[PDB]
C-alpha cells in the first residue's frame, strides 16, 4: 500500500 | 444527453446499477482525487470507478461483457492494492468483490442467452 486516503481508520 | 438503446447497453445499465447498489458507502462512486492522494499513481496503473464506468457504457466503449467486467474488477483490485488491509476502504472492496461476483454471474448468463456476451 501507499500513504493512504484520509478517513480510512476502522 | 445522447442516449443509445440496444439490448446490450440496457443490460449493462441494469448490471452497473446493481453493482453500485452494493457500494453502500459510495466509496467507489467517483475517481480517487489525485490532488488529495498524490501518491496514488505511484501504485496504480489504471484507476477505475463507477462514474467512469457509466461514461464508458454510455459512449459505447464496452463492446462485450468481459470488458465491462474487467473494469469492475479494477475497481476492486486497485483498492485492495493501494489501501492497507485494516482500512475501511480495503474492507469495502472485499465486500464489493464478493457481492458483485453474484451480480456479474447472473448478468453474464443473460448476456450469453441474448446473442451479446
Amino acid at each position: 500500500s501507499g500513504r493512504g486516503k484520509q478517513g480510512g481508520k476502522a | 444527453g445522447p442516449l443509445q438503446l440496444t439490448p446490450f447497453l440496457i443490460l449493462l445499465r441494469k448490471t452497473l446499477e446493481q453493482l453500485q447498489e452494493k457500494d453502500t458507502g459510495n466509496i467507489f462512486s467517483e475517481p480517487v482525487p489525485l490532488s488529495e492522494v498524490p501518491d496514488y499513481l505511484d501504485h496504480i496503473k489504471k484507476p477505475m470507478d463507477f462514474f467512469t464506468m457509466k461514461q464508458n457504457l454510455e459512449a459505447y466503449r464496452y463492446l462485450n461483457f468481459d470488458d465491462f467486467e474487467e473494469d469492475f474488477n479494477l475497481i476492486v483490485s486497485n483498492c485492495l492494492k493501494y489501501n492497507a488491509k485494516d482500512t475501511i476502504f480495503y474492507r469495502a472492496a472485499v465486500r464489493l468483490r464478493e457481492q458483485g461476483g453474484a451480480v456479474l454471474r447472473q448478468a453474464r448468463r443473460q448476456a450469453e442467452k441474448m446473442g451479446i456476451d
